[PDB]
């Protein structure tokens, strides 16, 4: 199999291919969030370059991990589907096993976790 | 069946039957129980025929394949690759194997390959399951360094006895000499060696 | 360029520039040798003393393989080391299937072809030594001497390291001389002598000999270490001939 | 304990003048328990139909596997599969399983739309293919089959005629079979039309 | 050892950019133009194969358009023999839904699996990616009819009208002057052949340079149905609309 | 050891070039032409038989090769690389097909097969791609008879008439003013001798050309009889004596 | 420039690593020849032991594949002895599979095909050796098949390989253009050796000892090489007319 | 089943009976159990008749690739090996048991393999529930130096003893004939010595006669246009 | 150069110079002396810290009751290998009921080091041993190199200025090896051999590691106060 080591230190105690992950992240359309006393809202910018759209079918910015937990992104968009597939099903997983919804911030720790394992595997951006 | 192998003056000869069965049937009354592995390396098989069949064809293949880098095997080194295959296999096989064979340094030499595994170089064998009639007579009239002649009749008169009784083993008796003088098949039908 | 750069890359010459850059590790060793003599064969080894504190007779270079080939090398010490690993299982493998001791000729080949195979890919790299070996079979007695690159042939006399080429004429002249042949015997005085002689190369530093023979008569074809009074009369010989 | 046997059913096939005719009973079973009186065994590929036989679970597997591979094939293909073809495919897809084999007896029944020639053809659980001339039976009842067909059976028989003496054979068998039954459907299959009729028979 | 020679198929760049992707792209702007249309009792799908010849067998011949299944079609632009593997993996997805939920899949579950294959080729395996655009057009009782695109990178998005291959930058505005909500599938048909018509590189649009398709329910009754025009439908569907 | 080139050796360029691709595509340009046309009731595929020595017995190589008996290739570009895909195409329409369905695959199928086969090298790690294209010439009952080109990039093309390798360009110039669709295998056949030897420069003979056909069926190449649906082989190669006869009235 | 450190195309479409291994081919300068008689195949190579210290009988590059089919290697030793190892191991399992002895021709594609691949997969260099196997084949009759780095093999009627075979070949052929058939006719295989000697010397324009020469011999049912001694009666034979 | 195979002057003759079993009941009354591996190395198969078909058709495919491959006619010693490594492999679970025969470029050659692997030379042999009646004829009959026409006589008089004689063995004798130089003709049907007889009564039904609850047209067509 | 990319990589002059690095690492570490008798075979360490609230880095390991080592270099590396030998010398044990040989230990470091310098996307290790032991054979001490090169000795030094301690250790050579049967001296002539080395700073209690291992002596490290009779 590819083994090769792709994220790698440089002599200044950077890595690279995790910062340049990030000017991935500052082109991607804006995401925000705010917090109230009993809600939360997730606010997201379409960019209006893309006109006779349909919709109805375009996958949406936000989506649902759980019924209870919601996820948006910024950056490449074919990679949050992965990182939000992986999510919903540890999201049933933890369910299944611990009989009790994610806490947001373990979904939090294991979405974060999968990201970092991502920067110390070989053969994977 | 009944399979033979003997050591003389000039060489070594190969006995065998050719009765082949299925039970009470005998679905090849003209078997060739003797086959070769090399040039002047025979044996002579016993116990199943799909068994002894393809062991045959692999040791064949084994010095064919030595043959080609290290030069004409020993009679020993062909024995070792029979029992190799024999004893590693064993709970999925049933073959009883008397390698012989002739070099011109070592003459004539015999191995026996019971069941097992275990080799047993022997001035002659004797194997199959009409052996066990003729263990009496062979050790009684084997001398070693007979001639060519002596050794012929020793095994006709054997196998004829081994014939008589068992009922696994019948047809014609197969021999085959190796000596430095090359390799002679020999057959002798019923008419000739009943009435021995 | 950069065609020396990874091996197994041909350069427009046809050339694998890494396996003769082993070939430097190897001139750059101690000198080793090889005699055939009538029944058998003769190892010698040039062993260089780097200090006083070597604990003298300790420090083995020859090396066995089987019961009847012996295995002498120069250039990087623990290559040869893994080389002759190899020709043990391989020694071991042949005499479980085929019963025999290995030949020395299908032993020769077994070396050859696994000292080849590392010149076939960039994932390896090259043997940094030339290996000196043989012994008695059934067919009498061998001597081979196999390079980096995988080639290898018989020889009557063999010689390799820093003084290979003093080595090499001293082995010629054996070979005019004595075209009847040589003793097992004479031929361990012989080799005592040619590595003295080849000590001129590594004048520096003193150091310490060390024989081997396989002789049908001498050794009843096994391999064994020259020792004791046969190793004194062997320096002995070899001192009253520089001087 | 033997799974050809738990479920119950039989298939019935047969050859006519330019046509062919394939039938089947509607009993699902659980040994002696009668669970269900609406399962079909007999499926269709574009022009080509196959019914099976044996233990339920694997006809339905089956079913939905050659549909899958019928599908395929005409994607690459851009066309229908012709039943020589298709039998064809049925065989390789049982022999594959050799020693893990799906307990059905699958009978393939249509006419090849080129040639015009009417086509039957039956199959042991693991590939066998017996390509009959005059009918083809498979089921708990296949022995019952046999006798009616091999005694009712003429050849060159009319559309409206085979389906008598199809009919026949199928029902008369099965009310000798305890776990064939409960129901029954007849296919007249024409080269370019086809009528399906569900028979009127004892309920027991 | 090997890495000497290896190229990192699946690197970003110091802008955060995926090398391989956008060269991918590049590659698929020289492929010839394929559009969707989608309307209000259809979708149309036409496509213009490059610079052919007189003794190329049209009609057995088939480099654009292609049936992934009954509800779902494609058309291609790029490499035919990177987007055949790619057809075939869908064709198989299809048929394992299929078999699973006894249901025809749904398109937009389709077109997220072929989307997902994609984007392994930019993260993982150092391989390269497949150069290869699609445009989806597909019906099912959810969404109805429904037209979408994915790219190298694995990113895909629904649309009322696109194109994909050479010259999409004019044929999208042309599109996006003429195309209405109330439009009807003889009015697409009508839009996507002037489009090509205008767009393309050759000197004038005959029969033996398309490919073209529909997606309708006027099947009889609630059914759709595929049709994948013949050389001669195409011949006679220019002449209608007026531009042979 | 171990094969440790699990990345992709052909890649994009800034230009969305595949450079090897390419390259293979250059390769297959400095091959020996060959061509193929498509008759009404017949397909005919030729090439010369480049000797790289008189020494050397130029029958023994085969430049024209059966894949299935209503199949039939030809290539231009590098041989070796065309014998392995002759042989990993023989087996695939095997182990692919008619162990699955009991017949010959179609030649469309086939030729989809071997493009797969193709377009893997160009994608898979730690290889090249095949430096060929071939002329695949074959009939079935549904297709009827068809003639296709299958290229390094794995893509493949349908033709009434084509030509590939050396003098490609003049060739198919010369195929379009001869072709028609009223064609009998013969008039294909003296077409293709006269557009290959335009190209070819020594010795014009049945010894210098290799020539084949997929046209009817070959009853009496069978080698056996009793039963009637089979009735033989539409591929044929054509002898030197064949080709010869067709070479005075030329 | 890396493609020309692996087998992959350059822009001319050339692979440089398979072009730079038909010249690691002549490194050993040693020249070899074939030829077919009527009931015999006959392959001649010459032989140089430089080194006094070398034992000669071990120096050799004519391999006994089987029993009838032999091989002779223009190339680095290594690499010769590489290919007849695996030609060994490919005609024992060839024999064991399929129930008869491999054909020359066909060992001769099998060793193509790998030397294909060893063009085509990367980590794989290719063998820096051109193997001509000889046999009476069976069903052929004398057979003459040759292989390349390429992977480019064919049949010959007669055949040269080293430095100087282009004199040898034309050499060949002009007798070939004399005699208007396609191999020796001679009734003994001794005579066939004294042709292929006799014509590598005419064409080389060098004399030859019994150990300047290597001779392989290829009849019915076996393939032998001859020793020293015999190489000798066939010298004294060409001297004498 | 009854399977032969019997040599002769200038070639081989095979044989065999057409009736397949399931238990007691017939399952095919005219069953083909003469296997074409190439076209000049036809085999007999009995036993399992999935095994023998498939067993066949996988050394025939790999005969046909084989011989593609070496550009030479394939050999019967081939199919003999390539068979018998594959059933010793499978230890006897593949029941296939052949009667393996043909002509090459060596000459005319026939061969028996069994389902553990085991093979066997002859000039005149049988296999299959019915063996024991039809080599009761063979060594009878059999003699040396055979014609074309007493060979294919002595072959068919052995299956028709299986026929008559054995429950296993019925209805019609295939046949096929592999000479040197010649091609291999198959006798389909080369006897049918078990025709049924008519029957004495009609079975035809009146139409009506089926008492029905439904009908309606099936839709074998595809989705239409417009 | 352009040759010391990778360890699979000879230069011109047939030199590796990966495994030269992982030598220039050895060199860096600090002092470790070995020296024996005919009774015993002692090792002497210092050991070094990295500043004045942390403690000193260990030297030695024990790898059984009659075998062990001292290091000089990267100190996981000495782990990994010391793991190694601790299970050699178990296998040994369990399978045999041997004691394994002192200069057998020495072959399966050698073979172990050789390994990781003829393959690619591995490294050379990057520690240098000393091996003492007392087996059949009598007392034993060893010297490991990570290019794989072993050799046995009567006494060696490694590390940072060990030519000071391999100077004294050659010319005491005749005196050091004749005292049998007196651990004290010997463990004197190593300590006042170490010292040879030492420059600004001096032999301290918590400086200083020594071990031990003889004819009736199991090896034993002394560290602490129980170094403190030797200073
Ligand atoms: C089925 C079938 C035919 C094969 C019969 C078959 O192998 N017979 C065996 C006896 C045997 C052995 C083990 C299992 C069963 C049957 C046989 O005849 N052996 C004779 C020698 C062999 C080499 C010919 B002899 O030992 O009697
Ligand atoms: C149609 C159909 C399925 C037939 C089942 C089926 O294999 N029958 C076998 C007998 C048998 C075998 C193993 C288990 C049970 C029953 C059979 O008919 N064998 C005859 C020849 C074959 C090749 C046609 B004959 O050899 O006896
Ligand atoms: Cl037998
Ligand atoms: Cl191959």
């Amino acid at each position: 199999g590819y083994d090769r080591a792709l994220s790698i230190f440089s002599p200044d105690g950077h890595i690279f291919q995790v910062e340049y992950a990030l000017e991935a992240v500052k082109r991607g359309t804006c995401a925000v969030g705010v917090k109230g006393k009993n809600c939360v809202v997730l606010g997201c910018e379409r960019r209006s370059t893309l006109k006779l759209q349909d919709t109805r079918i375009t996958p949406s910015k936000v989506s649902k991990i759980d019924s209870h937990v919601v996820l948006s992104f910024s950056g490449l968009n074919a990679d949050s589907r992965i990182l939000i597939e992986k999510a919903r099903v540890e999201a049933q997983s933890h369910r299944l096993t611990l009989e009790d919804p994610v806490t947001v911030e373990y979904l939090t720790r294991y979405v974060a976790g999968v990201q970092q394992r991502y920067t110390q595997s070989g053969g994977v951006r | 069946t009944s399979i033979m192998a003997v050591t003389f003056k000039d060489g070594v000869i190969l006995g065998a039957d050719s009765r082949t069965t299925t039970g009470a049937y005998i679905a090849n009354r003209v078997t060739d129980k003797l086959t070769r592995v090399h040039d002047k390396i025979w044996c002579c098989r016993s116990g199943s025929a799909a068994d002894t069949q393809a062991i045959a064809d692999i040791v064949q293949y084994h010095l064919e394949l030595y043959t080609s880098q290290y030069g004409t095997p020993s009679t020993e080194t062909a024995a070792s690759v029979f029992k190799e295959l024999c004893y590693e296999n064993k709970d999925n096989l049933t073959a009883g194997i008397i390698v012989a064979g002739y070099d011109d340094k070592n003459k004539g030499e015999v191995y026996t390959i019971p069941l097992g595994g275990s080799v047993h170089k022997l001035p002659y064998a004797i194997a199959g399951s009409g052996s066990t009639f003729i263990y009496g007579y062979c050790d009684k009239n084997f001398r070693e360094n007979m001639s060519k002649e002596e050794t012929v009749d020793f095994i006709k008169h054997s196998l004829s006895q081994a014939i008589k009784w068992d009922g696994s083993s019948g047809g014609v008796i197969r021999m085959v000499v190796l000596t430095a003088a090359g390799v002679e098949r020999l057959i002798f039908y019923p008419d000739e060696y009943e009435q021995l | 360029t950069g065609y020396d750069l990874s091996n197994s890359v041909f350069s427009p010459d046809g050339r694998n520039f890494q396996v003769e850059y082993a070939v430097k590790a190897v001139e750059n060793g101690t000198t080793s040798i090889g005699i055939k003599c009538n029944d058998g064969v003769v190892f010698a080894v040039e062993k260089l003393i780097t200090s006083k504190l070597l604990v003298p007779q300790k420090n083995v270079k020859i090396q066995v393989v089987d019961r009847h080939i012996g295995c002498v090398y120069s250039g990087l010490i623990p290559d040869g080391r893994h080389l002759v690993n190899r020709g043990r299982e391989e020694a071991a493998s042949f005499k479980k299937l085929y019963k025999t001791p290995i030949p020395i000729p299908a032993f020769a080949d077994r070396l050859g072809q696994y000292v080849q195979a590392h010149t076939l890919y960039n994932s390896v790299r090259p043997f940094g030594v030339s290996t000196i070996f043989g012994g008695v079979d059934k067919n009498g007695a061998h001597l081979y001497m196999l390079e980096p690159s995988g080639s290898y042939w018989g020889y009557k006399g063999a010689a390799t390291g820093k003084g290979r080429q003093s080595a090499k004429a001293e082995l010629e002249k054996l070979v005019d001389h004595h075209p009847e042949g040589l003793s097992a015997r004479e031929a361990v005085k012989q080799a005592a002598k040619i590595i003295y002689l080849a000590h001129e190369d590594n004048k520096e530093k003193d150091f310490e000999l060390e024989i081997s023979w396989c002789s049908l008569s001498e050794t009843n074809g096994l391999h064994k270490f020259v020792k004791g009074d046969l190793l004194q009369e062997a320096i002995d010989f070899a001192q009253k001939e520089i001087n | 304990s033997d799974p050809s046997s738990i479920n119950g059913g039989i298939v019935v096939a047969m050859t006519g003048k330019d046509c062919v005719a394939i039938a089947c009973d509607l009993r699902l079973g659980s040994q002696s328990l009668g669970v269900s009186n609406k399962f079909e065994k007999i499926f269709h590929y574009g022009h080509v139909f196959l019914g099976i036989t044996g233990l339920a679970t694997d006809v339905t597997t089956l079913n939905e596997m050659f549909r899958y591979k019928t599908n395929l094939y005409k994607l690459k293909e851009e066309r229908a599969i012709e039943p020589e073809t298709f039998t064809q495919l049925v065989s390789s897809s049982l022999y594959e399983r050799r020693f893990g084999p799906y307990f059905v007896g699958p009978v393939v029944a249509g006419i090849n739309s080129k040639s015009g020639k009417p086509f039957i053809a039956g199959f042991d659980l693991i590939g066998c293919i017996d390509e009959a001339k005059d009918f083809i039976v498979s089921g708990t009842a296949s022995d019952q089959l046999f006798g009616m067909c091999e005694s009712l059976y003429e050849p060159n028989l009319e559309p409206e005629d085979l389906f008598e003496t199809i009919s026949q054979a199928l029902l008369n068998a099965a009310d000798r079979d305890a776990l064939s039954g409960w129901g029954a459907v007849v296919y007249i299959i024409k080269k370019d039309e086809v009528v399906k009729r569900y028979l009127k028979m004892r309920q027991d | 050892g090997s890495r000497r020679y290896d190229s990192r198929t699946t690197i970003f760049s110091p802008e955060g950019r995926l090398y391989q992707v956008e060269y991918a792209l590049e590659s698929i702007s020289h492929a010839g133009t394929a559009i969707g249309i989608m309307a209000s009792d259809g979708i149309v799908l036409a496509a213009e194969r490059k610079v052919t010849s007189t003794l190329l067998e049209q009609d057995t011949s088939t480099e654009k358009l292609y049936k992934l299944n009954d509800k779902i079609a494609v058309a291609v632009a790029g490499l035919t023999a990177d987007a055949e593997i790619l057809i075939n993996t869908a064709r198989i997805h299809a048929q394992n839904y299929l078999k699973t939920y006894n249901e025809d899949i749904p398109v937009e579950i389709l077109v997220r699996r072929l989307s997902d294959i994609k984007q392994g080729y930019t993260q993982h395996g150092g391989l390269r990616p497949f150069g290869v655009s699609f445009i989806y057009a597909g019906y099912d009782d959810r969404y109805g009819y429904q037209l979408y695109t994915s790219n190298p990178s694995g990113n895909y998005t629904g649309w009322k009208a696109i194109s994909v291959g050479a010259n999409t930058s004019a044929a999208q505005t042309l599109l996006q002057m003429d195309y209405k909500d109330d439009m009807k599938v003889d009015d697409a048909i009508e839009l996507a052949l002037k489009t090509l018509s205008k767009t393309t590189d050759s000197s004038a649009l005959t029969y033996d340079r398309l490919e073209f398709a529909t997606i309708r329910k006027g099947a009889n009754d609630g059914e759709v149905y595929q049709k994948i025009f013949k050389p001669q439908e195409i011949k006679d569907i220019l002449v209608k609309t007026g531009i042979t | 050891m171990t094969d440790r080139y699990s990345f992709s050796l052909t890649t994009f360029s800034p230009s969305g070039k595949l450079g090897q691709i390419d390259y293979a595509l250059t390769a297959v340009k400095q091959g020996v032409t060959s061509l193929g046309i498509k008759a009404t009731n017949g397909v005919v595929i030729a090439t010369e038989k480049k000797s790289s020595s008189p020494l050397a017995m130029s029958e023994t190589l085969s430049k024209v090769s059966l894949l299935t008996p209503d199949i039939g290739a030809v290539y231009s570009g590098m041989g070796p690389d065309y014998r392995v895909l002759v042989d990993k195409s023989r087996k695939v329409a095997h182990t692919s097909y008619k162990r699955i369905y009991g017949e010959y695959p179609p030649t469309k199928l086939l030729v989809s097969e071997v493009a797969k086969i193709m377009q893997e090298a160009t994608q898979s790690g730690g290889v090249r791609p095949f430096g060929v294209s071939l002329l695949i010439a074959g009939h079935d009952e549904f297709n009827g008879f068809s003639l296709y080109q299958v290229d390094p990039s794995g893509s493949y093309f349908p033709w009434k008439a084509t030509a590939i390798g050396k003098g490609s360009v003049a060739a198919k110039t010369f195929l379009e003013k001869r072709w028609n669709d009223e064609l009998e295998l013969e008039d294909a056949i003296h077409i293709a001798l006269l557009t290959l030897k335009e190209s070819v420069e020594g010795e014009f003979n049945g010894d210098t050309i290799e020539l084949a056909i997929i046209g009817d069926e070959n009853p009496d190449l069978l080698g056996y009889t009793g039963i009637p649906t089979d009735k033989g082989p539409r591929f044929r190669k054509l002898t030197s004596q064949e080709i010869n006869d067709r070479l005075e009235a030329l | 420039g890396y493609d020309r450190h692996i087998t992959i195309f350059s822009p001319e479409g050339r692979l440089y690593q398979v072009e730079y291994a038909f010249k690691a081919t002549n490194q050993t300068n040693i020249n070899s020849l074939a030829v077919r008689g009527k009931d015999c195949t006959v392959v001649i190579s010459q032989k140089k032991v430089p080194d006094k210290l070398l034992d000669p009988t071990t120096v050799s590059y004519i391999f006994c594949i089987s029993r009838t089919i032999g091989m002779v290697v223009n190339g680095p030793i290594p690499d010769a002895r590489n290919a007849a190892l695996r030609a060994k191991a490919e005609a024992a399992e060839f024999r064991y599979k399929y129930g008869y002895d491999m054909p020359c021709d066909v060992l001769a594609k099998r060793m193509a095909n790998l030397s294909q691949i060893y063009t085509q997969r990367a980590y794989m260099r290719p063998l820096g050796v051109i193997l001509t196997f000889v046999s009476v084949d069976e069903e052929l009759g004398p057979s003459i098949y040759k292989t390349d780095p390429a992977g480019y093999y064919v049949g010959y009627k007669a055949t040269a390989t080293g430095p100087k075979q282009q004199e040898i070949t034309t050499n060949l052929e002009n007798h070939f253009k004399k005699s208007k058939i396609d191999h020796i006719n001679e009734e003994s295989w001794e005579k066939v050796v004294e042709f292929a000697i006799t014509h590598m010397i005419d064409a080389l324009g060098t004399e030859f000892s019994k150990n300047d020469l290597e001779v392989g011999v290829a009849t019915k049912d076996k393939f032998f090489t001859l020793s020293a001694e015999n190489i000798e009666e066939r010298l004294v034979a060409i001297a004498e007319q | 089943t009854t399977i032969v195979g019997v040599k002769f002057n200038n070639g081989v003759v095979i044989a065999a009976d057409t009736r397949s079993t399931q238990g007691p009941i017939v399952a095919d009354k005219n069953c083909a159990k003469l296997h074409r591996i190439s076209p000049k190395i036809w085999c007999a198969g009995a036993g399992t008749a999935a095994d023998t078909e498939a067993v066949t058709q996988l050394i025939g495919s790999n005969i046909e690739l084989h011989s593609l491959y070496t550009s030479r006619e394939p050999r019967v010693v081939s199919a003999l090996q390539m068979l018998k490594q594959h059933l010793f492999k499978y230890q006897g679970h593949i029941g296939a048991y052949l009667i393996v025969a043909g002509v090459d470029p060596t000459g005319s050659h026939l061969f028996s393999i069994h389902a553990h692997g085991s093979t066997d030379v002859g000039y005149y042999l049988s296999l299959g529930s019915g063996s024991l009646a039809a080599m009761a004829v063979l060594e009878s009959h059999w003699k040396q130096d055979l014609t074309k026409e007493e060979a294919i006589k002595l072959a068919s008089d052995a299956i028709q003893a299986g026929i008559w004689n054995d429950l296993g063995s019925g209805s019609n004798v295939d046949v096929c004939v592999m000479e040197i130089g010649k091609d291999a003709e198959y006798l389909r049907n080369y006897l049918t010595p078990n025709v049924r007889e008519e029957k004495q009564k009609s079975y035809k039904f009146p139409r009506g006669t089926t008492a029905v609850l439904k009908e309606s047209i099936v839709n074998i067509c595809d989705i239409q246009e417009e | 150069n352009n040759y010391d990319g990778d360890t699979v990589t000879f230069s011109p002059t047939g030199r590796l110079f990966q495994v030269e690095y992982a030598l220039e690492a050895i060199k860096q570490g600090s002092v470790t002396v070995g020296l024996r008798s005919n009774t015993h075979a002692v090792l002497v360490a210092l050991k070094r810290n990295a500043d004045e609230l942390s403690s000193y880095q260990k030297k030695i390991i024990k790898c059984d009751e009659h075998m062990g080592l001292s290091l000089a270099g990267l100190a996981p590396d000495a782990r990994v290998l010391s793991n190694y030998l601790r299970q050699q010398c178990n296998y040994s044990s369990l399978v045999f009921n041997r004691k394994l040989a002192v200069e057998r230990a020495g072959h399966l470091l050698c073979d172990k080091a050789q390994k990781n310098t003829q393959s690619y996307g591995g490294r050379p290790y990057g520690v240098g041993l000393l091996i003492i032991g007392y087996d059949k054979s009598g007392a034993h001490l060893l010297e490991f190199q990570p290019s794989g090169n072993v050799t046995e000795l009567y006494g060696t030094a490694i590390g940072a200025r060990s030519q000071g301690a391999k100077t004294y250790l050659e010319r005491t050579l005749d005196t050091f090896i004749k005292i049998d049967g007196n651990p004290d001296e010997l463990i004197k002539a190593g300590v006042e051999a170490i010292s040879q080395s030492l420059r600004d700073e001096s032999l301290t209690v918590d400086n200083l590691s020594i071990a031990i291992v003889g004819k009736d002596t199991p090896f034993t490290i002394y560290d602490g106060e129980a170094v403190a009779k030797y200073i």
